[PDB]
């Protein structure tokens, strides 16, 4: 994976690409590595893939109950206190890396998690196997105040150099942007730079091309 | 069987319209610490070729003794060794590729990655990798160590296809460079600010530029930085 | 790391660099290591960032309900909190602590806690991976009853090297200053130390 | 514990398995029965881990004679494999697994059907025409794929079964001591006292 | 990489001299590397070897072994025993023992002074004369049908056949084994090939004609 | 000792227009030795399809829980599950032996009777979730399904051809690999009727 | 301890017609999860109408093209410039891998070209010198992917007659270059999708009586 | 190769060697005869490592054999064990070692006396009235120990010899079916054909 | 060990400590590893005591018959002769060798060789185990040209240092002194450098 976060003006955006391994197979080519952990907290996730899904549902959860029970909209150090603490737990057996970030009472905020359950706070964060890749864009051409259309095109950006560098990371980018005062809007394929050529060939059989034995018709029914 | 003892960190570098840029910064590690700070890792092979080398030190000193003493072989019985019988870019990384990959076929390599940059005598760009395995490759980019995964990303968003070097200029190549090169300060442990940067162009020739510094650098965000997560002092 | 924390005449100051690191890789180059227990009780975490923050945090809520039974503790108090999570869990624990508060009573105190869980008080402490390269520095140039001036320039100094030595080490100078006066957040950066 | 083989043919199940016990050096016993009768119309063999082996044979024994005495009913093949299936299941994943193999061979009462069930350690059942376990499958199955008939009697099936131990004794390295041949059909389990 | 393991190997004498049957696949790990490997090595128009294990070894040093046989009838102004051209073979890898090489062999011949003859020979040095061999991951279930279909007073038209059954038989049960049939019927003036045949063909016409493999639905 | 290869197996599954396909070998082995070519891989719940390739004790025990699962569903609910709510039953159940995991990879397959899209679903052995339009590839073979597929594969194919690209798809897959094959069934799903077809491939 | 062996990826593909042959490979050469060259030829003319590509490990792959290369120069001088035809070339490179069996060639080797009668030829080679002739070979990394694709389509594997009940098989045919290009473009573009390693740059050599034509196609970059 | 036996009687030498030829878990031949003869009355029996046994025992029956012609004469047979162990002695330090086990039996006729020597791998020669290698002696040395006379005849110790692969027979986990009898007497040596 | 050696106006001074350990325990408490390969070229010695005898043994062979055909050698000389040696038998060797030597063309020169056989050339170098210690206080306090007494103080206060901390080093601090004027030896005892 690639993933990163940027903070700007007023709020912060997340940025993954979609490509999903096994081994040196690409099993996914558009998976969603964006996470809803509340309306306005979003989550983006490295490495194990059912870790990364099931850690962000289980706070999730815990945080959705949390605002129902407190009569307030759930805070990002909540979802951030709440992450790191699983994680330490189990002792970086449950490989989570995650981009936590999202807007609240408080303000807007953008954290990481890694496996083991150390937080980082930063301006601009980036976490994967792409993560140097991207942390080089975003080193090279990040600035202070940042407005919203900025930190969009310098988050995909950074995705983009993770997605053509890096042999983990490739096929789309996924994009969420978290402002105050908005609802968070969700760009589910924001760029879609690899969108696969024609065939030079239709591979449609000629119908009885293949050889059976046996037919019936399976009851389905009760 | 080696274990690198001194080393040396990344070595970058690109192609341009008439010619390549090569860069690498002026550390030798010893482990985490940084222990020589004035090792110079560009050497260059006459007035066409520099031969930019990360890994053992001592292993690129007894590189460098034999790019020295191949300069002096090839003098010999060579009325034509200023000309048309020079050394070329070419001939010095074929030399070496051979060499590595025959220590490593006796199981006892130069713990090195190397990259011989350089302008051929018919003009044509010279950019060629070769490692302690004996592996080579060509690129429009090339980079050692962290410089693979920071520079190169950087430096392809410049030159990203064959057809983007006539289109990049000796300014536009050599502000990339020396932006990787910040951005490798940034994010790489064993890394030193001072660095050196060598220049072959098929018209102007080989320029060397010696103690350059990385400048220009953003730490004034970090003030704003406070705790990890919570804390708000 | 390379950390400090040294007592000096109105108090102690706290000294840190802002490096973590992943093998060569620098996963933050402003990292912020001195992190509040309570006021004018403070830390410097080395070691792994996620034991240290999982100590601090333990410890931030311990003092948290220590002060609300029995009001304001101790310097002494934190460091033996520190101890304890840091002996008891010595098996599963990677972290190296400076513990420095401010009493009105008993002044600048600075208390380090090694990989052990021992625990030592000081005049001044060093620790972290860069640290080894300044014990000679350190100790040929500290002086008790310093001014707040004297102290900063000397933590200054000091981390410089330290920075300078050690790949492990880098990034912005952070320090803490605590006093009667109160709590002052300083930073400096490469440029400055750099050239001292 | 080595040679456990089964074939299923028209209107019985025959089972037949090696009556050797060896530990180390020596050949310990060779009159060795490893098989337990679960219920008047099911056949149990086994093969495996010492001890193992026979442990789980006779607890999948007591179990089944408990269902038998309760309900006054006898359980099905398919039911009582199921059973054995599971307690496999849930033991290979304890903390001192069950070694054992086993070949459950029934006569259903109410289908007036011969069944062979083949289930390992691990809980791997499969319904086939013939089994084995262990090595012997190696040389066996090749063989029952050629002479195997599914309309065959009890005789033609103990002539194939007598094929199958000849190819056994000829190539395997180790002497197993012959078998004991067991048959499963509509009236119960009887014991061939001469093979 | 992990390089080629390409198995079920026969070679059994009778009356009319000795019939030859090889698989055709080769494997690395589970991946089918080839359905149409030839595992009969033609030393000579009078000598052939089967190849197991590595498939390198076998070929390099069985077309070597024919190189060895040529020089012996050039010098002796005579064709080679099957004794002296097996144990050329036997010796050379006895002396690589050790290194790694992996082979299981019948080296089949027939000769004026011997008749028909086959002997195994093996990386670990091991060279045994017999009548019935049957080498590869599949060969127990070779060895079924072999053993108990087997007789000296066979035809050749049923021996064949034997052979033909045989490697089926491993093909079916055995995973490593299958793609294809090849047999070699071996006499005095030289072997004879009696063609390639497609195991997916040859399995359901044997099923039909044999009423063989009634576990299996056609 | 790798359990997700001991036995040996295949499954696939495929979307066209208005329907669903799923497939798979009928070999169980030990290894080398063939022992099976009767073991199917592919079970249903109500109108959900779910097939199971990896280590076969593990495959027999999931189907039995999952049926136990989906018949106390349909109690309680008074209703038949659907594809999208099992595929998330499937995650649930795997997810929850994380460091004791069932060695296997499931496929989900089904319309959904509500809205009548077609749906298709992978998972690995600890439950991630893995949704695709196009096709889903699971065992010992994956590597040659998901090359075949690839390049097979188009949208939008009637049930009649659908049927011929996925049974090539599996058929030419399982001969490149030793422990697949021995036989094959493919299912076409439509929206009220299922098809299952035995198909004729070779023995070895 | 030192490892004398790497993994640069790649994928081949060696296709024979009637009167021609085809030995395709990609562009991209790597190192674990970076691209070191988005264009590194491996596939390679070596005289006497021979191609030739030593896919894997590419120190030992260029170190046996080169001493082949080198073994068609030394044939020329010392058999007064004869032809070295494709069954010598196979042979020859048999013993040069051989010749290294107890320090192998890291590469999956395969030759095209043809034959004494005209016809097309792929042979193909193992890592210690077992070889093959051929109608139809994939190697590399993407191999597992292409080769059943190949069987399907170029050799008619599991295609019945329709109507024939499964009995009579979809004849045999040799394929024309338009066509082979059309499967080989497929494979690659297919390969690229779901293998990591496969990408960049698709370069093909075809082999007729008239000589060795190029042609380069590009590939998805991620 | 395993079992290998001798008995040194009265006015012979008697050995007894497996027919069994096994590799994994196939036995690839019956009758397979584990000796070579040295000289018109020298035999030697042979086990150990595959291959190396072979090789060993025909290098050794080639250099006495060249010393027969060179001299016109045989080597006693203690002359040739010696020779024999010299041969093991060199080879345990050696780079690859052969580990092959041979027992010696000889007619002596200058002393009209037979001659039995047990040599293992290392180079380990004793002389005996009967020997073993490998775990054949575990069982037959004690049965030796008790029913053996020194004095007893040829058919004396073929009754003994039947005697101890009966009990291998039994207790043995391998099949190694069954053996090969030679003797060695002053009239040479000859092969039991019905044992 | 504890070993440098320092360029200044006049020459060049080497320094050592006289520990020699064998794990904790101390086998010689007054070594000398300050040794002469030739007149006015000698040598520091660190790591291996066997390996860096058997070296300096080799080195001054060499140099002694260079001196009997080509006159003196340079310090480069031998300090190439001393690589050569480390970096061919890198493998076997675990030497860490600082060469210094004066040279009345060249005047003082220092060249260091680590554990790699790599060369470079200092105007000072510090090496061994208690070296760590006194980087810091070394960079901070090296000025180029220094008089022979500020030179002499700059190393007994550094290497007081290294021994202070370095339980691998102490004992007498050594020092030779190599000039135009001779060779002088010095040495300092523990009651005087411990108090520094
Ligand atoms: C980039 C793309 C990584 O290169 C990203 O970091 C993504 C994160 C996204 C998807 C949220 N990571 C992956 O895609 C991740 C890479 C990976 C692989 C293995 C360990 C850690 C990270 N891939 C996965 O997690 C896949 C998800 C599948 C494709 C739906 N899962 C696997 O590869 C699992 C590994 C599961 C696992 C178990 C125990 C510890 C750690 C991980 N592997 C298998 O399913 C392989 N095998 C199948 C046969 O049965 C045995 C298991
Ligand atoms: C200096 C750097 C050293 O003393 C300081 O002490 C700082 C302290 C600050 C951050 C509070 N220490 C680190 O930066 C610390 C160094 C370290 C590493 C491992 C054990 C102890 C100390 N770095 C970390 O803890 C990082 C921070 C992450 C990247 C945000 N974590 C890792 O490097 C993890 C830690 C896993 C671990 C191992 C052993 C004990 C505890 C935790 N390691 C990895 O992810 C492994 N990594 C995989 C990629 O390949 C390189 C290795
Ligand atoms: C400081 C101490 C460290 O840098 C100095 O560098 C000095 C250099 C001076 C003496 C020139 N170094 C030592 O004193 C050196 C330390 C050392 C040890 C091992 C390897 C490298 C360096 N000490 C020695 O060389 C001692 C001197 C003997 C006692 C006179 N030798 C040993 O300690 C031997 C060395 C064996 C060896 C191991 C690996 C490489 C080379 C040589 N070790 C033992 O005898 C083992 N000993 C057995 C008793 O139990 C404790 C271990
Ligand atoms: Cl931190
Ligand atoms: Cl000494
Ligand atoms: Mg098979
Ligand atoms: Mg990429
Ligand atoms: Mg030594
Ligand atoms: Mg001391």
């Amino acid at each position: 994976t690639t993933i990163v976060g940027v903070k700007f003006n007023n709020g912060v955006v997340i940025a993954a690409d979609t490509r999903s391994t096994q081994g040196p197979i690409v099993a996914d080519k558009n998976c969603a590595k964006l996470h809803r952990i509340s309306p306005k907290i979003w989550c983006a996730g490295a490495g194990t893939a059912a870790d990364t899904e099931a850690v962000t549902q289980l706070i999730g959860s815990n945080i959705e109950l949390h605002s129902l029970y407190t009569s307030r909209e759930p805070r990002v150090v909540s979802a951030l206190q709440m992450l790191k603490q699983h994680l330490f737990k189990y002792q970086g057996h449950i490989g989570a890396y995650l981009i936590v970030a999202g807007v609240d009472p408080t303000g807007s905020h953008l954290f990481s998690i890694h496996a083991h359950g150390s937080t980082d706070v930063g301006y601009y964060l980036s976490l994967g196997s792409g993560s140097l890749a991207a942390m080089a864009v975003l080193e090279s051409h990040w600035k202070q105040d940042l407005t919203k259309e900025e930190a969009i095109k310098l988050a995909s950006d950074a995705i983009q150099a993770g997605i053509w560098n890096d042999l983990g990371s490739g096929s789309n980018v996924d994009v969420c942007v978290m402002e105050i005062g908005k609802d968070a809007e969700y760009l589910r394929n924001y760029l879609t730079p690899n969108v696969r050529e024609e065939k030079q060939k239709s591979y449609k059989f000629p119908r009885g091309t293949t050889a059976v034995l046996k037919e019936s018709i399976v009851n389905i029914c009760d | 069987t080696q274990q690198p003892i001194v080393t040396g960190t990344s070595v970058i570098s690109m192609k341009y319209d008439n010619g390549v840029i090569i860069a690498a910064d002026n550390l030798g590690s010893y482990g985490s610490l940084l222990r020589f700070n004035g090792v110079e890792r560009l050497i260059p092979v006459g007035d066409n070729t520099v031969v930019g080398i990360s890994g053992d030190i001592s292993d690129m000193q007894h590189i460098e003794r034999l790019l020295k003493d191949l300069v002096t072989e090839n003098a010999y019985d060579n009325p034509l060794a200023d000309a048309e019988e020079a050394l070329e870019p070419s001939y010095i990384f074929e030399y070496l590729a051979t060499v590595m990959y025959q220590r490593r076929s006796k199981m006892n390599p130069l713990w090195n990655a190397i990259i011989v940059a350089g302008v051929q005598s018919n003009g044509d760009q010279f950019l060629r990798y070769v490692n302690l395995l004996g592996v080579t490759y060509s690129s429009p980019t090339l980079a050692t160590g962290f410089g693979a995964h920071m520079a190169n990303p950087l430096l392809r968003k410049v030159v990203d296809r064959e057809s983007d070097i006539p289109k990049t200029t000796v300014q536009v190549a050599e502000e990339a460079i020396v932006n990787a090169m910040r951005v490798l300060y940034y994010r790489d442990a064993r890394s030193s600010r001072n660095f050196s940067l060598a220049i072959i162009d098929k018209n102007t020739g080989l320029t060397f530029k010696k103690n350059l510094q990385v400048e220009n650098m953003k730490w004034d965000f970090a003030k704003d930085i406070k705790g990890y997560g919570t804390q708000k002092i | 790391t390379s950390i400090m924390a040294v007592t000096f005449k109105d108090g102690v100051i706290l000294g840190a660099d802002s490096r973590t690191t992943t093998g060569a890789y620098i996963a933050n180059r402003v990292t912020d290591k001195l992190t509040r227990v309570h006021d004018k009780i403070w830390c410097c975490r080395s070691g792994s960032a996620a034991d240290t923050q999982a100590i601090a945090d333990i410890v931030q809520y311990h003092l948290e309900l220590y002060t609300s039974q029995y009001g304001t503790p101790s310097t002494e108090t934190a460091a033996s909190v520190f101890k304890e999570l840091c002996y008891e869990n010595k098996d599963n624990l990677t972290a190296g602590i400076i513990v420095a508060g401010y009493d009105d009573k008993n002044k600048g105190e600075v208390y380090t806690i090694p990989l052990g869980g021992s625990v030592h008080k000081l005049p001044y402490a060093i620790a972290g991976s860069g640290s080894t390269f300044i014990y000679g520095y350190c100790d040929k140039n500290f002086r008790e009853n310093m001014s707040k001036e004297e102290t900063v320039d000397f933590i200054k100094h000091s981390l410089s090297q330290a920075i300078k030595w050690d790949g492990s080490s880098g990034g912005v100078i952070r320090m803490v200053v605590l006093t009667a006066a109160g709590v002052e957040r300083l930073i400096f950066y490469p440029d400055e130390y750099e050239q001292l | 514990m080595d040679i456990i083989l089964g074939i299923r043919v028209q209107d019985s199940v025959i089972l037949a398995s090696s009556k050797a016990v060896t530990r180390g050096i020596s050949v310990l016993k060779d009159s060795d029965d490893k098989t337990r009768q679960l219920s008047p119309h099911t056949l149990m063999s086994f093969a495996g881990e010492a001890g193992d082996t026979v442990q789980f044979a006779e607890y999948i024994q007591a179990n089944i004679q408990l269902y038998s005495i309760r309900e006054d009913y006898e359980l099905s093949p398919q039911a009582v494999s199921s059973f054995v299936r599971q307690e496999l299941a849930k033991s290979i994943r304890s903390r001192r697994p069950y070694q054992v193999n086993v070949l459950i061979g029934g006569y259903d009462k109410k289908k007036n059907k011969p069944e062979l069930y083949q289930i390992d350690y691990l809980g791997t059942k499969v319904e086939l025409p013939y089994g084995a376990h262990g090595y012997s499958g190696f040389y066996t199955f090749s063989l029952l794929d050629h002479h195997y008939r599914p309309d065959m009697t009890t005789e033609e099936g103990l002539d194939l079964l007598k094929l199958c131990v000849q190819e056994l004794e000829k190539r395997m390295p180790m002497d197993f001591k012959g078998v004991i041949v067991k048959i499963v059909d509509k009236d119960g389990i009887r014991q061939v006292d001469d093979f | 990489i992990k390089i080629a393991h390409g198995c079920t190997t026969l070679a059994f004498r009778f009356q009319g001299g000795i019939i030859v049957a090889v698989d055709s696949r080769a494997t690395a790990g589970n991946w089918v590397a080839s359905q149409t490997v030839k595992k009969v090595i033609e030393i000579n128009p009078f000598l052939l070897g089967t190849m197991a294990g590595g498939a390198a070894d076998c070929q390099f040093w069985e077309t070597w072994l024919g190189s060895q046989c040529r020089l012996h009838e050039l010098r002796e102004k005579e064709r080679i025993s099957v004794a002296a051209a097996s144990k050329i073979l036997s010796n050379l890898v006895y002396q690589y023992k050790g290194a790694g090489l992996s082979m299981g062999t019948m080296i089949c011949g027939y000769t004026r002074k011997e008749g028909p003859t086959i002997y195994y020979v093996d990386s670990d040095g091991t060279r045994l004369k017999g009548d019935i061999f049957c080498v590869g991951s599949g060969q127990t279930f070779a060895y079924g049908v072999l053993d108990s279909n087997y007789k000296w007073d066979l035809s050749v038209e049923d021996a064949l056949y034997l052979g033909k059954r045989s490697i089926l038989a491993a093909a079916h049960r055995d995973a490593y084994s299958g793609g294809s049939v090849n047999l070699y019927h071996v006499t005095e003036d030289g072997w004879i090939y009696h063609g390639n045949h497609d195991v997916g063909e040859l399995f359901w016409k044997v099923k039909e004609e044999e009423g063989s493999f009634n576990n299996v639905i056609g | 000792s790798d359990p997700s290869s001991i036995n040996g197996g295949i499954v696939v599954a495929m979307t066209g227009k208005d329907c669903v396909a799923i497939a798979c070998d009928l070999r169980l082995g030990s290894q080398s030795l063939g022992v099976s070519n009767k073991f199917e891989k592919i079970f249903h719940y109500g109108h959900v399809f779910l097939g199971i390739t990896g280590l076969a004790t593990d495959v027999t025990t999931l189907n039995e829980m999952f049926r136990y699962k989906t018949n106390l569903y349909k109690l309680k609910e008074e209703r038949a599950i659907e594809p999208e709510t099992f595929t998330q039953l499937v995650s649930s159940s795997l997810y929850e032996r994380r460091f004791g995991p069932y060695f296997v990879g499931p496929v989900v397959a089904g319309i959904n009777s509500k809205s009548g899209k077609p749906f298709i679903a992978g998972f690995d052995l600890i439950g991630c979730i893995d949704e695709a339009k196009d096709f889903i590839v699971s065992g010992t073979a994956s590597d040659q399904l998901f090359g075949m597929c690839e390049s097979l594969y188009e949208p939008n194919l009637e049930p009649e051809d659908l049927f011929e690209t996925i049974s090539q798809a599996l058929l030419n897959a399982a001969d490149r690999d030793a422990l697949s094959g021995w036989g094959a069934v493919v299912y076409i799903i439509k929206k009220d009727e299922v098809v299952k077809r035995y198909l004729k491939m070779r023995q070895d | 301890q030192f490892n004398p062996y790497g993994d640069n990826g790649g994928t081949i593909l060696g296709i024979a017609g009637e009167d021609f042959a085809v030995l395709a490979g990609d562009t991209r050469n790597i190192t674990d999860y970076s691209i070191n060259s988005r264009y590194e030829p491996k596939v390679f003319d070596c005289g006497d109408n021979i191609v030739m590509s030593a896919n894997g490990f590419a120190a030992d792959g260029d170190a046996l093209v080169k001493r082949f290369k080198n073994s068609v120069k030394w044939y020329h001088f010392d058999h007064n410039d004869k032809k070295l035809s494709i069954n010598s070339a196979a042979r020859n490179i048999q013993h040069l891998l051989y010749g290294k069996r107890f320090f192998p060639y890291y590469v999956h080797t395969i030759i095209a070209g043809l034959d004494e009668d005209g016809k097309g030829a792929v042979y193909s080679f193992d890592p210690v010198g077992s070889y093959e002739r051929e109608q139809c070979r994939a190697g590399g990394a993407a191999a597992s992917l292409i080769m059943p694709f190949l069987d399907n389509q170029v050799n008619f594997k599991n295609q019945y007659e329709p109507g024939t009940n499964g009995k009579v098989k979809k004849p045999l045919k040799y394929l024309s270059v338009e066509e082979v290009i059309k499967l080989v473009r497929d494979s690659f573009t297919s390969a690229t999708e779901r293998h990591i390693q496969v990408g960049d740059g698709l370069e093909i050599l075809i082999v007729t009586k008239d000589g060795v034509r190029k042609e380069f196609y590009e590939l998805k970059r991620d």
